[PDB]
């Protein structure tokens, strides 16, 4: 298994602004053995600091095409990964890799070419 | 030789190289990039600020400690 810390963004279905609160919580990224069309479980846990928004320890799922990413809608802050089931469990997430840093502009982080790689291959296939 | 003809002879050198002392007076700077100083130059080394007026011509590019870190 591989860590990296992740940040919550402020939830809301008034036009998603989708603003990033950066808490100090965790994605863990696993890599399963079902399909090759994208299917892998990310976990988003706050392990400390849960101040942000209202969440609880979860693993959610990744179905192709219900889980999309984003690079902008914000407007100001990229990186939105966005993972829609019609507000039974749609959770907006912005992640906190330091791979490429924190950085929270437009045109992604400085270090653009990590997360270019990492998004489209999981959305895509998968292990 | 301690000399050859400074004011003449000319070559192109690439920036954020080993810029001499003695060659840091004639850095003149071309008109093909938007690249030139806001006002006259210094005649020495150091940070300078080059006007970028296209960001539609992306040149060549060396990251910071900063950014390559993050």
């Amino acid at each position: 298994v591989i860590k990296f810390r992740a940040g919550v963004c402020e939830y809301n279905e008034d036009s998603r602004l989708c603003t990033p609160i950066p808490v100090q919580g965790e994605i863990e990224i696993k890599p399963n053995e079902e399909e090759e069309l994208g299917f892998w479980d990310f976990e988003w846990r706050p392990t400390e600091k849960p101040v942000g928004r209202e969440l609880d320890p979860i693993s959610l799922i990744l179905i192709p095409g219900e889980t999309m990413w984003v690079p902008i809608k914000s407007s100001k802050s990229g990186r939105i990964f966005a993972l829609v089931f019609s507000s039974n469990e749609r959770y907006f997430f912005w992640l906190q890799e330091k791979n490429s840093g924190n950085l929270p502009l437009n045109e992604l982080s400085a270090k653009d070419k990590e997360i270019y790689n990492k998004m489209i291959g999981v959305l895509n296939n998968s292990s | 030789f301690y000399k050859n003809k400074y004011s003449s002879k000319p070559y192109k050198v690439d920036n954020m190289t080993r810029i001499l002392p003695q060659q840091s007076r004639y850095i003149s700077f071309i008109k093909d990039d938007r690249f030139v100083p806001v006002r006259k130059f210094k005649g020495n080394n150091g940070v300078v600020v080059l006007r970028d007026r296209e960001p539609k011509e992306p040149v060549a590019l060396i990251e910071t400690v900063r950014q390559m870190k993050d």
